[PDB]
């Protein structure tokens, strides 16, 4: 189990750690989060009490370094930093655990939710979507745009998700116009899986990361990416059976975790009704269709 | 974006543009089988691709053999239309290629867009106008060449004859759509109107009769009467 220590909490803030969240009051004696499960990526995120504008946060993996949070009064945000002095880190943290000034990552033993949301998400791949190579952790906020959004404006602050565009020469083989537009298997299997992602694990990792950025930061371009990646599979007649079964599990846990009150802005009615009721894979997502119909029947 | 009555004179500016109408591409008769089921028999069709400024009509005749062994023909017909329009554009010198293609049915937008990805500078546009181009097969010399075809064929027609010698493109297009609206609302009446007087002929090199300027005003009035009239008989007013 690992620890993310806080210099202090000078401004009132709601702090998220993965799917959990808690309120810290202005100048409250808070010095961080302990008992963080090793083996998974994590996200620590923030929404200030005064300005709910800009949810922001940091993706990290405690196996890759010792990280802490310190408020910056000039830039006005909680910043993640890496402590390279391992002995100092050890000495400073033990004191906060002794003075009991940290919240415990509150995982229920039965609970596989976080694993099931991040199964294919790797820090190395996150760091290629979010380019800032001098840090081992990655900053994301509500406002960041995607490379594809910039093509339709600061390239350094972009989410470099894989561009998916169903009416593009990449997606459509000369002479197979109708075939390739109506059945996206070529684009999914040859262009995307064999050519760009190399395997379905990397595809699912990006799909899961996009969902999590949409849910935790309200990042609109991430929501677009998540739906595009779902639609590309559902609109393919030829999809490996293990991929369809895994996608059904992935989406099931995403839909289960989605806050009920955010469904209207995070779920695209057209994509879900097409995928579940019209697409080639309309009969292949049993778990996802069942939870969607019981939790969000209005959307359908 | 979409073409409507607000931007109607844009059709007659000097940017090359084509209308594409696909309503006569896939044509069938429906009939009973010996077992008392129903079956279709396809007949030859055509793509109606028209330059509204010049009157040049690229009539691609769709021979029934193109449907042999194919499924979901109504969907295929849209993609076949887009394939042939794309092939036509590529066949034209760069300086003759259109800047815009306006489809008369919104269901042609995605098929044409996908086929023209190579041409990102050609705009594919819908229209809100309810243009009567389906009635093109009511023109005698066009229906004849379509029904006689034994193989795929393109014939280049001018649907304005020599009207542009005497009137503007705007007025020619208005006359054309009035004639076609009439043929679509009541084909027999419309055709009676156009051919009643045996001293007004259709030249061997013309599709429509050789009306004087004055006779065209009479004809045009009779067509508006017809369209208003059948706007009565249909709706009882
Ligand atoms: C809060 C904290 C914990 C580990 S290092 C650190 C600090 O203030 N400077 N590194
Ligand atoms: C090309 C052709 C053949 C018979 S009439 C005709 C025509 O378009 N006249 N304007
Ligand atoms: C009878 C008639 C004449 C001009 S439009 C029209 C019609 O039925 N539109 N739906």
């Amino acid at each position: 189990m690992n620890t993310v220590p806080f210099t202090s909490a000078p401004i009132e803030v709601t702090i998220g750690i993965d799917q959990y969240s808690f309120n810290v009051k202005e100048n409250q004696p808070f010095h961080g989060i302990k008992d963080i499960p090793i083996g998974h990526v994590h996200v620590i995120h923030f929404q200030h009490a005064d300005n709910s504008s800009m949810r922001y946060g940091y993706w990290f993996d405690c196996r890759m370094g010792n990280f802490y949070i310190q408020y910056d009064p000039k830039d006005g945000l909680y910043k993640m930093m890496e402590e390279r002095d391992g002995a100092k880190f050890e000495n400073i943290v033990h004191n906060f655990k002794e003075r009991q000034m940290m919240v415990s990552y509150p995982k229920i033993d039965e609970d596989d939710t976080w694993y099931n949301l991040t199964e294919f998400v790797q820090m190395d791949k996150i760091r290629k979507i979010v380019r800032k190579d001098e840090n081992q952790f990655s900053y994301v906020d509500s406002s960041m745009t995607t490379v594809q959004e910039n093509e339709l404006s600061d390239p350094a602050h972009s989410l470099n998700y894989t561009v998916i565009n169903f009416k593009s020469r990449e997606a459509i083989r000369p002479g197979h116009e109708m075939e390739d537009f109506l059945d996206k298997s070529y684009y999914l299997n040859t262009v995307m899986l064999q050519g760009i992602f190399k395997n379905s694990s990397n595809y699912f990792g990006e799909l899961q990361f996009a969902f999590l950025n949409a849910m935790f930061f309200g990042n609109y371009g991430s929501s677009l990416q998540w739906h595009a990646m779902i639609e590309l599979i559902c609109s393919s007649a030829t999809v490996p059976k293990h991929m369809l079964d895994k996608l059904d599990e992935i989406l099931y846990y995403q839909i289960k975790t989605l806050p009920e009150q955010y469904s209207d802005i995070l779920l695209n009615e057209r994509v879900w009704n097409i995928c579940l009721y019209s697409s080639f894979q309309k009969n292949s997502l049993h778990n996802t269709e069942k939870i969607m119909e019981n939790k969000y029947p209005e959307l359908l | 974006g979409a073409m409507n009555s607000s931007n109607y004179a844009e059709l007659f500016n000097n940017d090359i543009k084509l209308f594409v109408d696909d309503t006569n591409v896939y044509r069938v008769t429906v009939h009973k089988t010996f077992e008392g089921n129903v079956a279709t028999k396809a007949i030859n069709g055509c793509i109606f691709t028209l330059n509204p400024k010049t009157g040049h009509l690229f009539l691609k005749i769709i021979h029934t053999s193109v449907w042999a062994g194919q499924k979901r023909l109504s969907q295929l017909a849209k993609w076949k239309t887009a394939e042939e329009v794309s092939a036509l554009v590529r066949s034209l010198p760069k300086e003759e290629q259109p800047k815009q293609i306006i489809v008369t049915r919104k269901a042609m937008l995605d098929p044409l867009e996908v086929h023209m990805l190579d041409f990102p500078n050609i705009a594919i546009r819908p229209t809100e106008l309810r243009l009567p181009f389906s009635a093109a097969m009511s023109i005698d010399k066009l229906s004849d060449v379509v029904m006689k075809a034994t193989e795929p064929q393109m014939v280049l027609f001018n649907i304005y004859d020599d009207w542009l010698d005497r009137i503007s493109s705007y007025t020619a297009f208005s006359r054309l759509t009035l004639l076609l609206r009439a043929l679509k609302t009541n084909e027999e009446s419309a055709k009676m109107i156009l051919l009643s007087d045996p001293t007004i002929t259709i030249k061997s090199y013309h599709l429509w009769p050789s009306f004087t300027d004055e006779q065209w005003i009479t004809i045009e009035s009779q067509m508006r009467d017809l369209i208003l009239t059948e706007y009565g008989r249909k709706y009882n007013v």
